[PDB]
């Protein structure tokens, strides 16, 4: 539309909330493959932050490409280097969600703040494969990664 | 671009000036200055234009791309005026190249908008039909001579029902589709034998033998196109003798459609040829009837008449 | 017009719903297996 | 005459061929089949089938296992699970495998393993006796 | 619909068309391979069947046990392969159960198990997965035969249903019978075979079972790959024939949008 | 021209069997090699902010990539190789780069020297 | 379009004839999932009538939802309940077609008035499953379901 299209040029950082993501229940709905920034550079935020951010974006984009195939073949037919990609991408999608302190009326959960180091470390670990043994729903609406581990343990126990 | 449009234009100019004595006009409507200069120098190099000995076969008219719309909508009429002179006051045939014909309609549209006329269906001027008609209707064969117009066509948005091409195609008497997929295969000119069509592919107009040869070539090429998929899927070894024979015939016909152009000598090095109609019909009749099932494919690549193909076949086994 | 990546989900047609359901099925199965394995590991680790 | 059919699962050597005599191993006892042999069913043992064409030519194919049928209408069908021509084998590997099997047969882990090792033993033993 | 909806649908259908086209290429490759491998296996299996062909063994029809083995793969998208095989399996099972036989079923491939897990769900004896992912081998047939014999079911007869590969366009749901050493011994037609005790005869029966399983595996694999090639070719052609109409509609709607916006602008301009 | 003339065709061939890349297996060695060359060529064209390369270094990298001295390398490492190989060539073989820059052509003498450099470096990686 | 869009609010019962159906040869081309009425109330038309009508609409809507997949992956990629639903939906689509008296000159067939009870009965039977053995075309351009059975008998010889 002309109005948002014209505004895009006047911002140093845009976080395009999306309706499709909000339909999956991920809140905030921020669209990882449409939110951009001007300080997302290896010089301004550091090499490791940049590498992890680009890794998240690339894995999500690969997942987007795979969904087209999964539409027809089914997902049991996928190779074993891609079922891993899909599983990891779903885990990352869930882990990007978070409960806010002003949404306690809706979700009931308790709002959390995740300092930068926890986010970078948790996404590093999710990408590396250090959590292939936890269910994806273990990451839904949690703060740091350790809380996802604790939630997975609680789901297992109550199983 | 990249398919042989300019070389084909130069070859048509040369052949029509040589086999008919009729000159040619080139109305570059909406012509990039870079492309206009390149065309001028290509022509000078290729001899159709000559700066010394008053024997040029082309009259160039250029309405550049940086002229107000009022001047890009009228250059087609300047080209038509020169060609109309060559037809009426010198009683001969003429070629009239119009590159591009879309930029003509666009220029008319901008002029109409400037004057303050309600834009039509898709923003084109209300007078699109008659703006096209007044121009396209002076390119005809009167009782003194004829103007044959070759109009480069751009289709906006790959939309063949857009008002511009929709209005243009009501006047086209033929179509030639240069395709990249045939410049890659090394066949030149790239003319696509199947997309190219014509109104006078009618036994009454061209004759029964010409018509039947043309349909035979089209049928065999369609069959080879269909069989290429099966060859790419189930393998070549599972084709009947007749299928393999049609594949051989189709490849030979493909290669035979290629021709060397007197203006593209510096590229191929081969001396250019001008194949008269009857010789082409004879060559394709023979190739289809099977007279030349006993020759190699490359004997046909870039040759003129068929007898020249036979000569090449001999000289490539000696 | 061209084709993008992951346009079947965007369209939301029958194919998008079918894809989403298939993916949810498969990962429900794998989540059940992983939860079972996590409980079994938690029992095998008290020793 | 004899219609021979020697065919491993992977490959087929003879298809309704016409050979004079074919010598085949067997559990009961290695024996030869000629153009009118009485009908029989047998299951092969690790050995080497020897074929002779109508003429005096010969060919030896080492067969692991399978079944040889001789029918009323003089049609031999020798389906071998793993039929390899002798030129595909190497001595040292087979000999070392045989010696290893003999060494481990002392270790009577269980009767099933004893039988498995015994089968491997005489398999490699037929291999060497064919190649030695 | 609105321009956005048609644009989005058209993009999705283009994606689907490309996927099915690449699928047809892959299926064609696997078909060439399987149909090349089927040549020796065809003669091998035919030879294996030769005995029971040319010494007819009419089973004693007063038995209670049977066994119906269906062959197919885990994967779908292959026309009515699994549908036809399961239809034949259920037809035979019901016809046999009309006489009160204690039928049992082995399903090779998960699809067969699933299609028959509503009715005949209980009669399953054992089933196998990871069929058709890679070309079958005599090892797979040996595994099936082992897991059949060890399973403490003393079947007195059996049938194996598979999809014989007539040609790249056609397959036939064939059924081959199989017997047990108790039938072979009492089959008088075996009187003319010498050196036949109850040891070589039933070792030969075990091998014959493995042979028929392997033959059926190869036939069915070739038929499945040909069917998938044809099915994905048809799906790609359907997708392209749909994209034709969707592209025409998209162009019509694009021109309508341009005209409508332009008329709104000029009607505003005139009104003032 | 000498190098990109063939790089263009290699990528053109890769772009028409790109879809298979996911399936990857189940296909002959022809398309397999096509889309194993295409991936390497693609990963050569990646580049970073504000770090343009001199023409001779682009020619050297594309030469290594397209002449075939990379098809035996895991794609994920290609970039590293580049960022290493480049520097190496910049340090030791400045004379060869100067000759390419001035002559503006890959003379068969320079061609052979470059092949030797690429082979030697790729050996020790 | 503004004209029909505006007139939709002045009518008790609408009847949206559609070209897509007419191109299938069904006539009258009425679109079952766009036609509406204000007396489709279980307290006005009773409960059997309302339930039959709503079952017909439910099954037609399910088949419409399936059509997107069916048009590409064919009917060989549907569950068995889905195949059965598609078969019933096609039978119902055909059975809705009727030959009119004024269309004898077009079709030649004889025009039929189907009493309301016969219509309810026929659709109730098709939904129950009493006719899963007949072919679709047995229902094309027939009056009450008796004629459908008779035509299915004719086709079987
Ligand atoms: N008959 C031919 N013989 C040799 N080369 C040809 C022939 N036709 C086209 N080409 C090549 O294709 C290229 C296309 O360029 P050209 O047709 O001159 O300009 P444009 O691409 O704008 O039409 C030319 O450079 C020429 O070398």
């Amino acid at each position: 539309d002309p109005a948002p299209a014209t505004t895009f040029a006047h911002l140093d950082a845009t976080t395009v909330l999306s309706r499709a993501i909000a339909e999956l229940g991920i809140y905030p709905a921020v669209d990882p493959l449409d939110s951009t920034s001007r300080i997302m550079d290896p010089n301004i935020v550091g090499s490791e932050h940049y590498d992890v951010a680009r890794g998240v974006q690339k894995i999500l984009q690969d997942y987007k490409s795979l969904q087209d195939i999964i539409a027809i073949l089914g997902m049991d037919e996928l190779s074993e280097e891609d079922k891993l990609t899909v599983s990891r991408a779903r885990k990352i999608q869930r882990f990007l969600s978070q409960p806010f302190q002003v949404a306690e009326v809706f979700t009931g959960h308790l709002g959390k703040l995740v300092p930068l180091k926890e986010t970078i470390k948790g996404f590093q670990q999710i990408l590396a494969g250090e959590y292939d043994h936890l269910p994806e729903q273990a990451f839904y609406m949690v703060g740091p990664i350790e809380e996802a581990v604790a939630k997975a343990d609680k789901l297992a126990e109550e199983h | 671009a990249g398919v042989g449009k300019t070389v084909l234009i130069m070859e048509l100019i040369n052949n029509v000036a040589k086999a008919h004595g009729g000159y040619s006009v080139f109305a570059g409507v909406g012509e990039r200055t870079r492309e206009g200069n390149d065309l001028y120098h290509e022509m000078i190099e290729s001899g159709v234009i000559n700066l010394k000995d008053a024997t040029s076969k082309v009259a160039l008219v250029y309405g550049q791309m940086n002229e107000p719309p009022g001047a890009r909508a009228r250059v087609a009429l300047t080209g038509l005026t020169v060609a109309e002179y060559f037809r009426d006051q010198e009683g001969q045939d003429v070629l009239l190249f119009i590159d591009n014909i879309f930029r003509f309609t666009q220029a008319g549209s901008e002029v109409s908008a400037l004057l303050g006329r309600i834009p039509s269906a898709v923003g084109y001027q209300p007078t699109l039909a008659t703006d096209m008609g007044t121009m396209q209707e002076r390119i005809t064969t009167t009782k003194k001579g004829s103007i044959t117009s070759v109009q480069a066509i751009y289709v906006p948005a790959d939309d063949l029902t857009d008002p511009a091409p929709a209005t243009t195609f009501a006047h086209l008497d033929a179509t030639t589709v240069l395709s990249r997929a045939i410049a890659e295969l090394g066949i030149y000119p790239a003319v696509d034998p199947l997309d190219s069509t014509s109104r006078i592919m009618d036994p009454n107009i061209v004759g029964s033998e010409h018509y039947d040869v043309a349909r035979g070539v089209q049928k065999i090429l369609q069959d080879y196109k269909s069989l290429q998929d099966i060859i790419a899927i189930l393998g070549m070894d599972e084709l009947s003798e007749e299928d393999k024979l049609t594949v051989s015939r189709a490849r030979k016909i493909q290669r035979f459609l290629s021709q060397p152009f007197q203006v593209a000598e510096v590229f191929t090095g081969h001396l250019g040829k001008l194949v008269p109609l009857k010789e082409t019909i004879k060559g394709f009749q023979q190739i289809l009837a099977g007279e030349y099932d006993h020759l190699p494919e490359q004997a046909f690549y870039m040759v003129g008449p068929i007898e020249e193909a036979v000569a090449k076949a001999d000289k490539l086994a000696e | 017009v061209r084709s993008s990546a992951g346009a079947v989900r965007d369209a939301g047609g029958a194919f998008g719903k079918r894809e989403q359901a298939e993916e949810e099925r498969y990962f429900r199965a794998r989540a059940k297996e992983q939860l079972a394995a996590l409980k079994k590991h938690h029992e095998n680790e008290i020793s | 005459q004899m219609s021979f059919t020697f065919a491993s699962p992977t490959q087929v050597f003879f298809n309704s061929a016409n050979v004079r005599q074919v010598d085949v191993p067997t559990q009961t006892g290695a024996f030869g089949i000629l153009a009118a042999h009485v009908p029989t069913l047998q299951v092969l043992r690790p050995g080497l089938v020897v074929v002779h064409a109508e003429d005096g030519t010969t060919s030896k194919y080492f067969v692991s296992s399978g079944s040889v049928t001789v029918n009323a209408d003089s049609s031999v069908q020798l389906l071998a699970e793993e039929a390899v021509t002798l030129d595909m084998l190497d001595l040292g590997a087979a000999k070392a495998n045989l010696e290893k099997a003999q060494s481990e047969l002392l270790g009577a882990a269980d009767e099933a393993t004893r039988a498995e090792i015994q089968i491997r033993i005489e398999a490699n033993e037929a291999l060497v006796k064919a190649l030695e | 619909a609105t321009l956005k909806d048609i644009t989005r649908r058209l993009k999705s259908i283009k994606n689907i068309q490309k996927i099915t086209k690449s699928m047809k290429m892959v299926a064609a490759a696997k078909y060439a391979r399987a149909e090349r491998e089927l040549k020796p296996a065809r003669v091998y299996g035919v030879g294996s069947l030769a005995l029971y062909e040319k010494a007819d063994i009419k089973t004693p029809e007063d038995k209670k046990k049977h066994l119906i083995i269906g062959v197919s793969s885990d994967r779908g998208l292959c026309g009515a392969i699994h549908s036809s095989v399961a239809k034949q399996m259920k037809s035979e099972a019901a016809n046999l159960a009309a006489a009160g036989k204690e039928v049992k079923i082995i399903g090779v491939g998960d699809k067969i198990r699933s299609i028959l897990h509503r009715t005949h769900s209980d009669q399953f004896l054992v089933t196998f997965k990871e069929v058709g992912r890679r070309p079958p081998t005599f090892g797979d047939a040996s595994v099936i035969a082992l897991e059949l014999l060890n399973s403490g079911y003393e079947f007195d007869e059996g049938s194996i249903i598979f999809n014989r590969f007539r040609s790249v366009i056609s397959y036939k749901t064939e059924e081959k019978p199989i017997f047990s050493l108790d039938t072979i011994s009492s089959a008088e037609s075996m009187s003319i075979y010498d050196d036949i005790d109850a040891d070589v005869l039933r070792n030969y029966q075990e091998y014959s079972l493995a042979n028929i399983i392997y033959y059926s595996l190869k036939e069915s694999t070739t038929s499945e790959q040909s069917a998938r090639m044809t099915a994905m070719d048809n799906a790609s052609k359907n997708a392209s024939e749909m994209i034709d109409k969707l592209t025409l509609t998209f162009n019509r709607t694009r021109q309508a949008v341009i005209t409508k916006e332009l008329i709104e602008i000029i009607s505003g301009a005139a009104a003032l | 021209k000498q190098v990109a003339g063939t790089m263009k065709l290699e990528l053109a061939q890769y772009r028409e069997v790109a879809a298979f890349a996911q399936f990857g297996s189940d296909l002959d060695a022809a398309t397999q090699q096509l889309l194993s060359r295409g991936v390497r060529l693609t990963e050569l064209l990646k580049q970073g902010q504000y770090s343009p390369m001199a023409i001779e270094e682009q020619v050297a990298v594309i030469y290594a990539g397209v002449r075939g001295y990379l098809d035996k390398l895991e794609p994920s490492k290609i970039t590293k190789f580049e960022n290493a190989f480049l520097s190496h060539v910049i340090s030791q073989h400045q004379a060869l780069l100067g000759k390419i820059r001035t002559d503006g052509k890959i003379s068969e003498e320079s061609d052979a020297k470059l092949k030797e450099i690429v082979t030697n470096f790729l050996a020790g990686f």
